[PDB]
C-alpha cells in the first residue's frame, strides 16, 4: 500500500544497501595493525622502508597499519577504539639502555589493558646493529642498569646467528627474556607475543608480519570453532 | 534368497 | 521366536535411542535458547543434529521390528515412504560431516581467505539437502511389499543392469567419496597441527580429530560392505547360513545407529568453550 | 554548472524510427531517477517514459507502450529513448526530467531543452476548469486545479506538484507536494488545499510570472498533467 | 616564596566555597521527593532494529524533526536513516575511519563528524547536485576530539581531547573562542535548551558550566571519582546529570551549586557511557558496559526498569525531541529504537 | 619559572571569580525540579504510555 515516491525510496535504499555489502566483502579481508612504540624507537622507519595510515600488501593480502601518535603521553582513551584490531605491533630502540626501562613499563602497560585483553603483540626489538656495537666496544655496560645480568647465562635451547660473539647473543636474549617475561606472566591462553630481532636497513619485515598474522587467525579460529 | 526384506540403512 | 542374540541387542537399541534424542534435542535447544551461539560454525551443526534426529525416529524402531520379527506390517504405503526417509536422512548427516570437515580445513589450513562466510553455509545446506533428495528417488519407485507362499518390503527392478549401477554409485555417494573428503581434510589438518604449552594444547586438537575420523570411518564400513556385496555381486542368495547373516545385518545398522548417537558428543559435548556456554541456557 | 541537453529531433517520416539523447552535465547522474515528458506544438504536458536509478524499474504510458524503449548509459553519461512505429501524433517537443526520491526530496526539480521532434481508462484527470485569466502586475492571483481521485495518501503526504513555463523557456517547478516550495523560487508563490482541491496563489505578481501553469499528481503512474492556465496580462 | 603564599590562597578560596555549599544545603532531594507517587514497572521494547553498519557504532543524534537520525560507525561511513520506515536515506564515506562522534544541524542541512584525525568534517546533506559534499573541515585542535554539537548552521561547538573546547565559525574556519580550564581530556557536552552556556565534562571527574558567549568558566562541580563520560542536561536547563566510570550517575543543580542525587546499585560495578534525560525529566535512562540500559525514576532514585537487548557495550543512545522513542546504538553494528 | 606563577595567579582569580555568585538553597531546587516534573507529566510519551493509534513507531 506504498504510494510511488515511497516505492522509489524503498528501492534506493536497496541500492544502498548492495553497495554496502561489496564494502562489507573488501572490509572482512583485511588486517589492521595498530603500530606503538617510543619515540627513539624508529618505527616511521619501519613503515617507509616498506603518516597515521600506510596500506601495504603481501601475497595479495591487505594490510591496513595505523600510527596514532599525533596526541600526548595518555593513551589511556583513545585505545578502546583498537580493541578489535588483529595485532599490536610494539616497537622497542633496544640500543639505548638508558630508555630501556621506560619501554618494559609501557609494554606492561599495553599487555595487561582491559581493552586489550584477546588483541597479540608482534614486538620488534629494533636497532639491532647499534646493540651489537655496543656490546662489543664495552664502554656501556648493561649490569649497571640491570643487576640480574650479572647471574644470566645462554640457555641450551638457542640459535645463535652466525657470525656474531656469544656476548651479543647473551645481551639480545636477555633483552628478549625481560620482555617475554612480561609477556607470560599475564593473560595465558588469550593472547600471546612473538618477538623477533630487526636491524634498521632489514627488508623482511613484512614476511614476518605475514606469518605473525598467520598464526593469529589460525589461533582466533581454533578459538572460536568449539575445536581447542 | 534369504537376505530379502532387510531394509537398507 | 527371539533367540539368545537378541537379549541384549533391544536393551542396547533403547539406550542408543534416548542418548541420541536426548543429546541431539538438547544441543537445538541450546541453539535456539542462547544468542551467543548462532555463529557461522554453528549451521552446519544444527543441521546435523536435525540429521541425527530423523535417523534415529524414522530409522530405528522399523528395521529394529524387522531385525528381529522378520514381517513387515505395514502395508505397500509405508513400504513406499519409509526407506526414502532413511536413505535420505542417512545421506543427509554423511555428507554434513563432510561440509564440517572441509569448513575445518578452509579455517585451519587456509586462514588467511577468509572463505567461511554465512550465504556459503546456507548455500551447502540448501546444496545437501536437495541433492540428498534427488539421489534416492530410486528407493520410493520400485519398493515392493512382497508376500511369497513371511511378508517383505524389498526392491523389484526390471534387469540386472541398472540396480547393479545405482547401488555402486549409491556407495559411492554415501561411504566413499565423503571418506575420501573427510580423509584429505583431516589428514591436512594434522599435518599442520604437529611456548610449550600452547603446543602441548594444539596436539590434542589433532588428536581428537583423528578421533572423530576414525569414529565415522570405522561405523560405516560394514554395512556398506554388506549393501555392496548384497545388491551388487548377489551375495547372500544360497548360503547355509542365513541366521548369520540376519545377524551381521542387525548389528551393522546398530553400529549406524551408534553413530548417530555419538555425533552430539564428540562434536559438541567435548570442548570446553561449548560446556561453559551451554550452561548459560 | 547543472544542466541536461537533449538532440536527436528533426524530420520523420511515419512508420519511421528516432533515436533521442539527453547528456547531463554537473550532477550525480548515477543516482537520478529520470523522465522524459513530451508536450504537442499547442496542447499541454503528458507523460512518455520513466526510468528508475540503476535501471531496476521502468514505466511507460498508456500510448507508447510497447514501440518506445528508454534505457539509460550511467558512465557515458547519457539518457536514451528509441522510438519506432512513429504515427502522426507523437510529433512533439520532448523534454528530458531529472526527479529524486529519498524522504523530503525535491522531484521533477531540473527540465531540460527539450528536441523538435516533426512527423509528416483508471487514471485520474487533473482538470483546471481556468484558462485564461487577465492580470494586472501586482496583485494576488489564484489557480485552481481539482482532481477527480482524492490524491491525499495514508501517510499525510499530498502528492501535486505545481509548474511554470514561461513563453520560450522550460518548465520550472515551482511546488513541490502542495505546499513546499521548491529551492530558488521566491517566496510569494504558496499552495493550499485539501484532497481533491487545490489552489497557487500569487501575491504582487511581476512582470516575470506570465506564462502557464501546469499541476501534475505524483499518486500513481501515469503521472497525468493539467491543461495549464495561461496568465495574460 | 610567592608560590606558598598562592598556593594558600587557592586552598583558603576552595575552602570558602566547600563551607558555602555547605551552609546552603539544608535537606536533600529525597527528603522533598518521598512523599510523591513512584513510576513503577517501565517495560519498553523493540520496535525498529537498523542493520546497515559493518563494524561498532560510536554515536547517533535524532534530527530536529524526531525522525530521521545520523549514526557514525568505525568502518568510516556516516549513515542517515528514516525511522518510521527504517530506510537508509543517505550513506556517507569518510576521509579516515576513526570516528568518535556525530552531530545532526537544528536545520537539517548539516552533519558533523569527527575522531581520531583532530579534525571536524563538515558536510552539506541538500546539494544541486544529489550527493553529499563535505562542506569543510575545522582544523585547530591539537588532540582527538569527543564530541560535536551544532547551535544553528553557522557555529559549532567542539570538544576535544586535548583539556580544550572551542566554539567554531564554519564560514570562515577559524575559531573564535577557546574555553581552557580542564585538567584532562575532555569527553562530552551537552548545550542548554536556550543554547546561551553549556557544560561539559572531563577526566579529571568534574564538569564545568561554560558560558558561549561572554567565554569564561562559571562553576565546576566536582562530585566523582574517575573520568565523566556523558553528561546532559535536564530540559528546563537547571540541572545535569553526569555519567561515570565508577558505576554511578548523578545530578547536579546550577543553582544550587553541588549535587543533589546519586544514582547507582550495588549488583551495577561497570561504567556509564550515555546519559539523557526524557521529555519531563522524569527517566534518567543510562547505557552501561554490561550491555544494556537502565532506567531511572529521576526524582526519588529508585530504578524503574531495564532495556535489553544489545550483544555488546552501548555506546550512544538518544531520545527524541517531542520525546516519543528512544535510540541506543551499541557495538554490534545495531541501533535500535524503543517506547 | 615564572609561567607557573601566572598560572597560580590565574587559578586564584578563576577561583574568586567562582566564590562571588549567590546561590539559593537546596530546598527551593528541589521543589522547583519537582514542580517542572510534574506540570509537564501529561506531555511525555514514555512515562504515560500513549495508545497504539497514536504512537507511529507501532
Amino acid at each position: 500500500t506504498l504510494s510511488a515516491e515511497d516505492k522509489a525510496a524503498v528501492e534506493r535504499s536497496k541500492m544502498i544497501e548492495k553497495q554496502l555489502q561489496k564494502d562489507k566483502q573488501v572490509y572482512r579481508r583485511t588486517l589492521r595493525l595498530l603500530l606503538l612504540g617510543a619515540d627513539n624507537s624508529g618505527k616511521s622507519t619501519i613503515v617507509k622502508q616498506m603518516i597515521f595510515e600506510t596500506k601495504f600488501q603481501v601475497d595479495k593480502v591487505n594490510f591496513h597499519m595505523f600510527d596514532v601518535g599525533g596526541q600526548r603521553d595518555e593513551r589511556r582513551k583513545w585505545i578502546q577504539c583498537f580493541n578489535d584490531v588483529t595485532a599490536i605491533i610494539f616497537v622497542v630502540d633496544s640500543s639505548d639502555y638508558n630508555r630501556l626501562q621506560e619501554a618494559l613499563n609501557d609494554f606492561k602497560s599495553i599487555w595487561n589493558n582491559r581493552w586489550l585483553r584477546t588483541i597479540s603483540v608482534i614486538l620488534f626489538l629494533n636497532k639491532q646493529d647499534l646493540l651489537a656495537e655496543k656490546v662489543l666496544a664495552g664502554k656501556s655496560k648493561i649490569e649497571d642498569y640491570f643487576p640480574e645480568f650479572a647471574r644470566y647465562t645462554t640457555p641450551e635451547d638457542a640459535t645463535p646467528e652466525p657470525g656474531e660473539d656469544p656476548r651479543v647473543t647473551r645481551a639480545k636474549y636477555f633483552i628478549r627474556k625481560e620482555f617475554v617475561d612480561i609477556s607470560t606472566a599475564s593473560g595465558d591462553g588469550r593472547h600471546i607475543c612473538y618477538p623477533h630481532f630487526t636491524c634498521a636497513v632489514d627488508t623482511e619485515n613484512a614476511r614476518r608480519i605475514f606469518n605473525d598474522c598467520k598464526d593469529i587467525i589460525l589461533q582466533m579460529n581454533l578459538r572460536e570453532y568449539n575445536l581447542v | 534368497n534369504h537376505a530379502a526384506g532387510i531394509l537398507t540403512m | 521366536h527371539p533367540k539368545e542374540y537378541e537379549w541384549v541387542l533391544i536393551a542396547g537399541y533403547i539406550i542408543v535411542f534416548v542418548v541420541a534424542l536426548i543429546g541431539n534435542v538438547l544441543v537445538c535447544v541450546a541453539v535456539w535458547k542462547n544468542h551467543h551461539m548462532r555463529t557461522v560454525t554453528n549451521y552446519f551443526i544444527v543441521n546435523l543434529s536435525l540429521a541425527d534426529v530423523l535417523v534415529t525416529i524414522t530409522c530405528l524402531p522399523a528395521t529394529l521390528v524387522v531385525d528381529i520379527t522378520e514381517t513387515w506390517f505395514f502395508g505397500q504405503s509405508l513400504c513406499k515412504v519409509i526407506p526414502y526417509l532413511q536413505t535420505v536422512s542417512v545421506s543427509v548427516s554423511v555428507l554434513t560431516l563432510s561440509c564440517i570437515a572441509l569448513d575445518r580445513w578452509y579455517a585451519i589450513c587456509h586462514p588467511l581467505m577468509f572463505k567461511s562466510t554465512a550465504k556459503r553455509a546456507r548455500n551447502s545446506i540448501v546444496i545437501i539437502w536437495i541433492v540428498s533428495c534427488i539421489i534416492m528417488i530410486p528407493q520410493a519407485i520400485v519398493m515392493e511389499c512382497s508376500t511369497v507362499f513371511f511378508t517383505v518390503c524389498d526392491e523389484r527392478w526390471g534387469g540386472e543392469i541398472y540396480p547393479k549401477m545405482y547401488h555402486i554409485c549409491f556407495f559411492l555417494v554415501t561411504y566413499m567419496a565423503p571418506l575420501c573428503l573427510m580423509v584429505l581434510a583431516y589428514l591436512q589438518i594434522f599435518r599442520k597441527l604437529w611456548e610449550i604449552k600452547q603446543i602441548r594444547a594444539r596436539r590434542k586438537t589433532a588428536r581428537m580429530l583423528m578421533v572423530v575420523l576414525l569414529v565415522f570411518a570405522i561405523c560405516y564400513l560394514p554395512i556398506s560392505i554388506l549393501n555392496v556385496l548384497k545388491r551388487v555381486f548377489g551375495m547372500f542368495a544360497h548360503t547355509e547360513d542365513r541366521e548369520t547373516v540376519y545377524a551381521w545385518f542387525t548389528f551393522s545398522h546398530w553400529l549406524v545407529y551408534a553413530n548417530s548417537a555419538a555425533n552430539p558428543i564428540i562434536y559438541n559435548f567435548l570442548s570446553g568453550k561449548f560446556r561453559e556456554e551451554f550452561k548459560a541456557a | 554548472d547543472v544542466q541536461l541537453v537533449e538532440s536527436g529531433g528533426g524530420l520523420v517520416q511515419p512508420g519511421g524510427s528516432r533515436k533521442l539523447s539527453c547528456s547531463a552535465s554537473g550532477f550525480a547522474f548515477s543516482s537520478f531517477g529520470m523522465h522524459w515528458v513530451r508536450q504537442a506544438p499547442e496542447k499541454g504536458l503528458e507523460w512518455v517514459a520513466y526510468i528508475s536509478s540503476g535501471s531496476g524499474t521502468i514505466y511507460y504510458a498508456d500510448t507508447v507502450k510497447g514501440r518506445f524503449t528508454i534505457s539509460r548509459d550511467d558512465p557515458k553519461n547519457t539518457l536514451f529513448l528509441q522510438m519506432t512505429s512513429l504515427r502522426s501524433e507523437d510529433t512533439a517537443m520532448y523534454y528530458c526530467v531529472r526527479s529524486i526520491y529519498y524522504y523530503g526530496s525535491s522531484p521533477f526539480d531540473f527540465w531540460g531543452q527539450g528536441t523538435t521532434l516533426t512527423v509528416s481508462g483508471s487514471d485520474i484527470v487533473m482538470t483546471q476548469a481556468t484558462s485564461s485569466v487577465p492580470v494586472t502586475p501586482g496583485e494576488s492571483v489564484s489557480i485552481s486545479c481539482r482532481s477527480s481521485k482524492s490524491l491525499l495518501h495514508s501517510n499525510g503526504n499530498t502528492y501535486l506538484y505545481w509548474f511554470l513555463q514561461r513563453p520560450g523557456q522550460s518548465p520550472q517547478l515551482l511546488i513541490y507536494r502542495m505546499s513546499n516550495l521548491a529551492s530558488g523560487v521566491p517566496d510569494r508563490f504558496s499552495g493550499s488545499g485539501s484532497g481533491t482541491a487545490f489552489t497557487l496563489t500569487i501575491s504582487r505578481l511581476e512582470a516575470e510570472d506570465v506564462g502557464v501553469y501546469y499541476c501534475m499528481q505524483h499518486l500513481e503512474y501515469p503521472l497525468t498533467f493539467g491543461a495549464g492556465t495561461k496568465l495574460e496580462l | 616564596s610567592e608560590l606558598d603564599q598562592l598556593r594558600q590562597e587557592a586552598e583558603q578560596l576552595k575552602n570558602q566555597i566547600r563551607d558555602a555549599r555547605k551552609a546552603c544545603a539544608d535537606a536533600t532531594l529525597s527528603q522533598i521527593t518521598n512523599n510523591i507517587d513512584p513510576v513503577g514497572r517501565i517495560q519498553m521494547r523493540t520496535r525498529r532494529t537498523l542493520r546497515g553498519h559493518l563494524a561498532k557504532i560510536y554515536a547517533m543524534h535524532w534530527g530536529t524533526d524526531s525522525r530521521l537520525l545520523v549514526s557514525a560507525s568505525q568502518d568510516g561511513k556516516l549513515i542517515i536513516w528514516d525511522s518510521y520506515t527504517t530506510n537508509k536515506v543517505h550513506a556517507i564515506p569518510l576521509r579516515s575511519s576513526w570516528v568518535m562522534t556525530c552531530a545532526y544541524a537544528p536545520s537539517g542541512n548539516y552533519v558533523a563528524c569527527g575522531g581520531l584525525d583532530n579534525i571536524c568534517s563538515i558536510y552539506n546533506l541538500k546539494t544541486r547536485e544529489g550527493n553529499v559534499r563535505v562542506s569543510r573541515e575545522l582544523a585547530g585542535h591539537t588532540g582527538y576530539l569527543s564530541c560535536c554539537r551544532f547551535l544553528d548552521d553557522n557555529q559549532i561547538v567542539t570538544s576535544s581531547g586535548d583539556t580544550t573546547c572551542a566554539l567554531w565559525d564554519i564560514e570562515t574556519g577559524q575559531q573564535t573562542t577557546t574555553f581552557t580550564g580542564h585538567t584532562g581530556d575532555v569527553m562530552s557536552l551537552s548545550l542548554a535548551p536556550d543554547t546561551r552556556l553549556f557544560v561539559s565534562g572531563a577526566c579529571d571527574a568534574s564538569a564545568k558550566l561554560w558560558d558561549v558567549r561572554e567565554g569564561m568558566c562559571r562553576q565546576t562541580f566536582t562530585g566523582h571519582e574517575s573520568d565523566i563520560n556523558a553528561i546532559c542536561f535536564f530540559p528546563n536547563g537547571n540541572a545535569f546529570a553526569t555519567g561515570s566510570d565508577d558505576a554511578t550517575c548523578r545530578l547536579f543543580d546550577l543553582r544550587a551549586d553541588q549535587e543533589l542525587m546519586t544514582y547507582s546499585h550495588d549488583n551495577i560495578i561497570c561504567g556509564i557511557t550515555s546519559v539523557s534525560f526524557s521529555k519531563s525529566g522524569r527517566l534518567l535512562l543510562a547505557g552501561y558496559d554490561d550491555f544494556n540500559c537502565n532506567v531511572w525514576d529521576a526524582l526519588k532514585a529508585d530504578r524503574a526498569g531495564v532495556l535489553a537487548g544489545h550483544d555488546n557495550r552501548v555506546s550512544c543512545l538518544g531520545v527524541t525531541d517531542d520525546g516519543m522513542a528512544v535510540a541506543t546504538g551499541s557495538w554490534d553494528s545495531f541501533l535500535k529504537i524503543w517506547n | 619559572n615564572t609561567a607557573s606563577i601566572a598560572q597560580a595567579r590565574k587559578l586564584v582569580e578563576q577561583l574568586k571569580m567562582e566564590a562571588n555568585i549567590d546561590r539559593i538553597k537546596v530546598s527551593k531546587a528541589a521543589a522547583d525540579l519537582m514542580a517542572y516534573c510534574e506540570a509537564h507529566a501529561k506531555e511525555d510519551p514514555l512515562l504515560t504510555p500513549v495508545p497504539a493509534s497514536e504512537n507511529p513507531f507501532r
